[PDB]
């Protein structure tokens, strides 16, 4: 499996593949890998479905409680660090998930990549996560632009996953992309996204 | 209060005057306090 | 003297155990908060008059977000309020953790009542001397009063604190179920007016609402509260002529 | 003095518990409830006629579904009811958890009392000054009253709350053990009518029942209630003219 | 009063907690600590007045560093304050650990108020007889006063201690809302000068502050107290002759 | 006064704890202990005076060693000292566990005043009723009086005990910050001899001292007190003729 | 006094804990235990007469073995004597467990004082109503008296119980350090003669001693007692010719 | 002295525990039990006398085996004896578990007493209301009396309960140390007769004994009580003729 | 994955190579593996990003707690022991990491090597640690004199790890220098470092 993230100056744009494939397996008809943490906050996971979903419930519940406490919107940092800590305290029940918890706040736009050993680290350019990550970097780093919008960012999140998929058998499809342009939380949803790669193949 | 006024005038006599002033008053007051305070405000050193 | 209000583990022969009705008297002394229920939402109003110009005219808060669809307002000690409001916010979220369902006003209410009663029942700890108003729209508007006893009482519209009796009389006459959001809002600003026997200026009151057609909490901005108040003051003045 | 009544772990020189005898009267200080057993089910009737037009007609509630086929009424302090019925409900589903058995009416009340025994013995906690009446059909109808002490009494007709004394007298002459469901339902209401001293309106009193054909908790909405009430109201009139 | 002040568990029929107020009479035994909040920073000024010339001036202080951009003062017991404020350090720390965001001054205050609050509810352990002034700047300055209950009140000009009533009177009159850091600093030296009722030496006082631009805690050296103190002494002498 | 001294939880109306007041009398009944701090070290001297020759040559033990360069001496209840000091040694060892640094006197003092503070909070456990003067040389000499209240106060020359008042008055004239190592320790013997109202001999005083220049605590033999005692008698004699 | 003595927690205006000093009165009633140190060991002599002659008074017994060079005699409750001695026994064997050293006289005393003291500060539990004298030669004679308070006073001769009064007043004249093993054993036996006001029988008395040149607790059989008892009986009789 | 008697954490100002004094009066509102020691063993007798014939005296027990060579008798509450002998049985056997050794009479007497002391430290538990007489043969006969206070005393003849005084005056004249088994038994029986003031009937007395020669406990039936009871009863007749 | 450190004569310099890869996701290559304990105290990690940052955050918090509570700046030995005692606490799950803690304090310059399990030993002026340890000792000690400064110490730090990199293949390219002279706590980051050794390698 594989998930991608990039930091634009207009938003944060990330992508997932909903399917989680062992190597031929179909986990589910559709499932969730993109969790809406806020209209400005997102969680895109590569790893297990069940751990990712488990952690997400906790986090969604604590984002809104943290908001009511400071009477101030959750920062990107504050959700990130919480997940590092949540993982290490509850590791008694095994965790095998990499998270990308990102979004938009006053400081700007940023993504934090979290591994299940812990850690939250600052990314302002390129990030990709999973077994398809190695291939994905090849694509993203050559075609990155700092001045990039969310409009050319979706095309890239597609391209990056699309290559991982065509060279990993353990990378499922059902490609959803989330865009957070700082005005809304758009999900293109599978049907349009499949048409972005229809014009990259043929 | 009538006794304290009387102490003060007597205090003046001890100080070789007929003039009653503020130091004559302060001792006169203390004499009467002696009876009915002290209550220690020396526990103010234990308060920040 | 009574000897039935030394601890909460004592009862009166009267049945009206006094030490939790003395937790009630704690509420009354505190300053006012009114809940007004309409068909287009619920409106909730509370004092912010407190202190002079030493004190903030932006004192935070009496009008608590509990959820992004539930508000709460208080009277009694804002100390006892603090810990209780904390538990409310986690509890509400706890329903969300284990269901992913918005807690309804009625279900939220029953849980804070249960929390209150832990402290009420044990004699090695005192009740919270605070009352709560819980206002939301789950999908039907609802309003409750939770007593410092952690007892539950439902109202059409209700108030607590020093101005309880004035408002009580005010809505006795005028309150109807056919009031619109505008009508009911201005009516509760008149009633708050009376409670403090004075006009309303937009910094003496914090006012929030949960709307039917959004079902989300939003707090009315200071200058946005200014036109409701402007029409209310007219009326508060007519009645303080008397 | 007298008592020996500021501790629950101290008995009076009579040998009594003043503290519990005092907590028995707090049930009475609160609102009436009328339970009636007939041979074609068991009806529990609860007073929800209280306060002015400031409150909603729904005032919670006072007749909780405990199980599918078991219900209870409450009289006394609300705060104490809230937690008692919480435990009651959880224990009703716990029997099904460990036996997959619909809990008997009998056993459920015995364990409502057993919880309350603990809060009568241990001085670290108050007695609950609240009484539930427990109506259901295990497979025959049974009506119990649970007590603050944890004493347990099977009735076949009863009152508790404000009407406790009044209605015992009503039923010496009137109540028989050969009444129909309908007759019984009307007669429990005449008595309720007797308690407040006034005509009943079904728009603020809540009736539930468990029949023997049904074996399910049902609840009677006010449209249905109307003919029962109309046969009660003639008799409430007859009574208050003598 | 009379047994309804001799435990913390109690209430009075006044609806006071007399025990908490007595805990607040503890705050008034100790010395004055005064804060002003201005738009360009926050000012904290503490009494460091020694009872003797054998007392060492270095610690008898009120001012505690808590966070990089948070300091605070205390009034109450010495004993209670250091334990309580070492708790506020920890709490500030916890927040930095788990969110990686330095604690806002407002959140801190809610957290440490709730900590005092478990000790006010509980019967087995006393509340602290302390009030704090929690002063910091997060993005823009903030100033709060904690009560001995745990109540939380937002302020813009505030005092605790013995000198408090006169400082309340003083900031009514004198303080203006257009004032800078420098101008409001001098004014707080005149206010400390008033309360101690002499023209200050800069070795019986201590100043800490947080500016928005610096976004730091500093502690004002004796070298650096003197221009504020000299300016002050001029206006302080005028109030001690008039 | 009454009822505010039957536990450590209760405050009296002035905000004073009368329980805590009785704890200072606890310090004052017991034997005098004087500390005099100079630039070159800090000397701690405590009364070893016995009312019989049937008590030991050195009665164990008036001046404890509690770390490499940190000592304390006691006045008040010497029973509590055994426990207090068992703890003080451990806390100073502990900091050597967890940072492997010599603990500073201040932070050691903070921690012991937390251990008092722990028994002050709880009303189950009565507080420490003994006062210790913890003295050591870190970055520079430091000297504290840690009180039963759980407060620390720093002094530059100090006293506690029976002699407490007499040696405050003495140092007010005689102590100065120009005193050598020798002129200081000798000045404390003069202070001690007034206090008992007798010439000093080595068997009725116990001296240790702390050097800067060795950076170590030493405990001075009765033999090597003998010269200083001799020097001291002249001044004591003059003082006892005044 | 009153009210400062019907709890452990309370301090009096004197600073004393009258509760603990009343458990020293529990010791004071029954019976002499005598310790006498000398420069050739330490001898511990104790009473062993108990009631009439049905009681076997040739056993039970104050001089309990605690280590191979540690023995203590008791005065006060027999009930408290067993547990405190048992703890003492535990602590001695902990030193052997963990250091493979018999524990020193000083440290055992130090410890067992701290144990009594822990129990002083806890409320709802009392200190022990027994007093011991801790006699041993580690490599040096020591003789201690450990107090029901949990304080430590080293003596070179003392007594507790009924005979405390007699033996003090005797030891003013007689006691010296020029005593040997023999002169001390007979002299403490005279001391005890005065205390019960009679001549001694080696049946009703028991002696254990810890010698420097053996480093053993040894318990003296009545045949061995008897020679020393002859020496003493003539002295005791001349002194009861007053 | 008044009020130093309603806690057991509380010594009185006269030194004595009056709480314990009142715990030794519960034994005396029980039925006598006499123990007498002979060279050939140890005999334990107890008053099984019962105030009526609707109870069956034989089964009501009085005197229980504890170990296979230790028996024990009770006086006081039946109730407190049940906890205490269950303690006893478990403890006697616990020695056999980890040493494989039948428990020594001293040692069991000691361990029961340490149990009883522990209920006399803490004010949270009522001290025991019985006394046991512990009589077995370990390797030699021993005959103890345990006290509710948790003290042990060796005796060679003793009683507990209401007859305690009379059996002391009796055995003061007639007790010898050179008694045989048959003589001791007779003497103890005679003595019990004085205490009840009347003849013995085999059917309301229980006698159990442990011989040195055999070291096995055996219990005397009514059948075999007969020879002894004729011989004893003649003496009782003569003695109480006077 | 190898770290170096040297005491200069006037500052402490440590360096850490960025490139951490676990599986087919590269964790670090553009994200840090050095954390700020106090103003002029650092801790460098060789080992996983997740372990390294989670444990360092506690030490960083408690470093602040130290500073404020006692008004005393903590030393290198103070931070060192504390870290050792905490690695005792949990060791049920992955918590085996090689830490170097050094920087400037008010008793000199120090480096202390903290063993994975607990324990702390001191190094006069040269440390390493890592799997490139053997190659690094040579390069640093030959060019180490008592009289080397901080400018030429930062140059050296890069040379030890990049000579070592060749013999290794648990490490790759991307490197960070940190310089702690008491006038700056600057984090050099890939760009700058690649450019200084561009003159000293070609």
């Amino acid at each position: 499996t594989t998930t991608v993230g990039l930091v634009c100056k207009d938003g944060v744009v990330m992508a997932t593949e909903k399917r989680a494939t062992m190597g031929n397996f179909i986990a589910s008809k559709a499932a969730k890998k993109i969790y809406q943490i806020a209209d400005r906050m997102a969680m895109t996971t590569a790893g297990s479905v069940g751990d990712a979903q488990f952690l997400a419930r906790i986090i969604k519940i604590e984002a809104n409680l943290y908001e009511i406490r400071r009477e101030r919107k959750p920062t990107v940092r504050a959700i990130a660090t919480l997940t590092s800590n949540l993982l290490n305290s509850y590791r008694y029940f095994p965790y095998l998930v990499q998270l990308l918890i990102g979004g938009i706040d006053s400081e700007g736009k940023s993504i934090y990549s979290i591994d299940p050993i812990g850690g939250a680290i600052e990314e302002k350019d390129i990030v990709a996560t999973g077994s398809g990550s190695l291939t994905a970097y090849g694509v993203l780093e050559d075609r990155f632009t700092p001045e990039i919008g969310v409009d050319e960012a979706v095309e890239l999140a597609v391209r990056a996953i699309y290559s991982a998929m065509k060279r990993d058998s353990a990378s499922g499809d059902g490609i959803d992309v989330v865009k957070i342009t700082e005005d809304e939380f758009y999900q293109y949803s599978p049907e349009e996204v499949e048409q972005i790669l229809a014009k990259f193949r043929k | 209060i009538k006794a304290i006024c009387t102490e003060a005038g007597m205090f003046a006599i001890r100080e070789e005057r007929a003039k009653v002033t503020m130091l004559d008053f302060t001792k006169a007051i203390e004499k009467v306090l002696k009876k009915t305070t002290p209550i220690p405000d020396l526990k103010g050193v234990m308060f920040v | 003297q009574m000897g039935y209000d030394r601890a909460i583990t004592v009862f009166s022969p009267d049945g009206r155990l006094f030490q939790v009705e003395y937790a009630r008297e704690a509420v009354k002394r505190g300053a006012t908060a009114i809940g007004i229920k309409c068909k287009e939402g619920v409106i909730l109003i509370a004092d912010k008059r407190v202190g002079s110009k030493l004190l903030e005219a932006d004192t935070i808060e009496k009008i608590y977000k509990i959820d992004e669809h539930i508000c709460a307002a208080t009277s009694g000690l804002v100390a006892d309020a603090r810990v209780l409001i904390d538990r409310a916010r986690i509890e509400a979220q706890i329903n969300r953790l284990t269901y992913d369902e918005p807690i309804t006003v009625k279900e939220l209410a029953k849980k804070i009542c249960d929390f209150k009663q832990q402290y009420t029942q044990y004699g090695g700890v005192r009740p919270f001397g605070v009352s709560l108003l819980i206002a939301g729209v789950d999908e039907v508007p609802k309003l409750y009063e939770t007593d410092p006893s952690g007892a539950l009482l439902e109202y059409k519209a209700t108030a607590i604190g020093m101005g309880r009796n004035a408002v009580t009389e005010f809505f006795e006459k005028e309150y109807r179920d056919d009031l619109s959001f505008d009508d009911a809002m201005v009516l509760g600003l008149v009633a708050m007016g009376l409670s403090i026997e004075s006009e309303l200026v937009p910094e003496n009151i914090e006012v929030g609402y949960v709307k039917v057609d959004d079902r989300t909490f939003k707090e009315v901005s200071p200058e946005e509260l200014k036109p409701y108040v402007e029409r209310a003051n007219e009326r508060i003045r007519e009645l303080l002529k008397k």
